């Protein structure tokens, strides 16, 4: 377990269109598995074959939560589109969303230079050393996230590669990330955009709502 | 396998303007200036240039011959078998170039300058409206990234007519007035395995 | 379509040449020392803007010749998009097709910009009532433009060198009621192809 710990910081605003009209004002870690993917498979790094089975979990992609001045990352509320900081007492809010209108369209948009978290936690150090690969071409050539990446949206470059070993810390649990419980009540989509088949599956799995332990969406925090 | 990493550094060489695309920083923009320039919240000038790299392809390839899909009307569809269409994307299949914004390499208040322009009465040679606009000044250095994957071998070479187009034609807004007119470079590298 | 129009202009001024600073920042920074700056890129050469200069003398000449043309000089008035300055200058909706470029000089703002002391004498008692400073254009400064008609559609060039008559007869810039921007153009065309850059 030998999990990519950093701080990505938005280069350009990224766009994530979620359902009904809103938006996401963080990337989560949909789309950084999907992007390392598409970095894996146009390096034809090996694990790019595993990474097309979603119910996996030998490298767990936590979200890009963002990150703040009081240091420790923001944390989603009871029921509300903000974050407040666990230490400190700053929200992130929608206050980073900015509608947008360009040559007839009309999207949403997240605002750029802000900082984020990187977490990959890599539960068999099998995998760690291609890790290693696909953060080198993150530290390089940036890593792309979201919305309208071949126009040049959502550029996030990693400032800091901190490879540390973490423990599942279990204990007893907060659902630090909307995770599909069975049958629980938000409803999340997500989607396998494969190369090769030009397969688009627009797969839905309805669960509970970050803001209320076999290891560590899915995420967990100490509560 | 293979994939292109063609970094393009742009060098304006008469005023450069692209209008600001965000409601908020528009209309918060409204009250001084009324045509404000595409600005990240770096304070960073940023530039579409996929549009005008396609674009510029499109018409050329159309000129020599070649069966390439126009996309700059509205019909909502390309299809999949065209030059451009390989290289900048179909309706069904991704671009093997992923075209990044010419984010600039100055911040705004070194670059942006507020301007006048003017509408001026023909018979009493005097002005009718006056406006304040935002322009980016000349000798301003821009940076891009295009990222052709599985590279054709001709697709560098199109992407640098390409820009010998947006150099004749101009990038931005306001081309047929004398905005716009820039100089690329191309320093290009493939990037393999580690 | 096929071809381009490729108009290559070089004008010479034949007497002292303004236009302004439209830059608020430079502006600004300038009356200081001038009262009246002149328009400079920030490679120190001289910017006049030339399509409007243009398009003013063909819609003056088109108007007076008897033809229909619109007037897009007034407050509050629309292009027509049937007009020839229209095809050519364009409308608010299809766009233009010669993309005039700004006539930027051959040299830089040290060897063709010099301040000059202006006045106003007062009429009665034969003395300066006013005193300031101008920049200007020096006689004989070299500017180049290029204008490029896309579907060039015939008689182009013949409407180009006309309003080009037209601005060596007039002037372009400012102060053109005093005696400043009197010029001289020099085309030399050509019909290079769109296709040209492909290699
Ligand atoms: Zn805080
Ligand atoms: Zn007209």
């Amino acid at each position: 377990m030998k999990e990519i710990k950093g701080i990505l910081e938005s280069i350009t605003g990224f766009s994530i269109p979620l359902d009904n009209g809103e938006y996401a004002l963080y990337p989560a870690g949909r789309h950084l598995r999907g992007a390392i993917g598409y970095i894996a498979f146009n390096l034809d790094l090996p694990i790019s074959s595993k990474f097309l089975d979603f119910d996996f979990d030998d490298i767990i992609f936590r979200d890009l939560l963002p990150i703040s001045k009081c240091g420790k990352i923001f944390y989603p509320e009871k029921n509300s589109n903000s974050l407040k900081c666990p230490s400190c007492n700053e929200i992130y809010g929608s206050s980073v969303l900015r509608n947008i209108m360009a040559r007839g369209l009309s999207y949403k948009e997240v605002i750029e230079g802000k900082k984020y978290r990187l977490s990959i936690i890599v539960k068999d150090e099998k995998y760690l050393n291609e890790m290693e690969a696909i953060i080198r071409y993150i530290l390089s050539y940036g890593i792309y996230l979201g919305n309208k990446v071949s126009k040049g949206y959502g550029k996030f470059k990693i400032k800091e590669y901190s490879i540390v070993d973490i423990l599942p810390v279990k204990d007893s649990v907060l659902l630090l990330s909307d995770a599909i419980i069975d049958n629980g009540e938000k409803d999340i989509v997500f989607s396998k955009k494969e190369i090769s088949s030009s397969k688009f599956e627009i797969i839905r799995k309805r669960g509970k709502a970050k803001g209320d332990h076999n290891g560590f969406f899915g995420e967990i925090i100490s509560l | 396998k293979t994939m292109k990493k063609i970094y393009v550094t742009m060098k304006t060489l008469s005023p450069l303007y692209t209008g600001e695309v965000r409601r908020e920083d528009k209309e918060a923009a409204q009250k001084r200036v009324n045509f404000p320039v595409r600005k990240t919240a770096t304070n960073k000038v940023l530039i579409p240039f996929k549009g005008a790299l396609r674009s510029a392809l499109e018409i050329m390839l159309k000129a020599k011959g070649e069966n390439v899909c126009d996309t700059g009307e509205s019909r909502a569809r390309p299809c999949g078998r065209c030059v451009t269409c390989s290289l900048f994307g179909s309706m069904g299949r991704a671009g093997r170039a992923s075209v990044d914004f010419l984010i600039s390499n100055d911040t705004k208040e070194q670059i942006v300058r507020e301007s006048t322009h003017l509408r001026i009465e023909r018979q009493t040679k005097s002005a009718s409206d006056t406006f304040k606009g935002e322009e980016v000044i000349e000798g301003a250095t821009f940076t891009a990234t295009i990222t052709i994957s599985n590279p054709q071998e001709k697709d560098l070479s199109l992407i640098q007519s390409a820009l010998k187009f947006i150099e004749e034609n101009g990038i931005g807004g306001w081309l047929n007035k004398g905005y716009g007119r820039v100089s690329f470079e191309v320093k290009s590298e493939d990037v393999a395995t580690d």
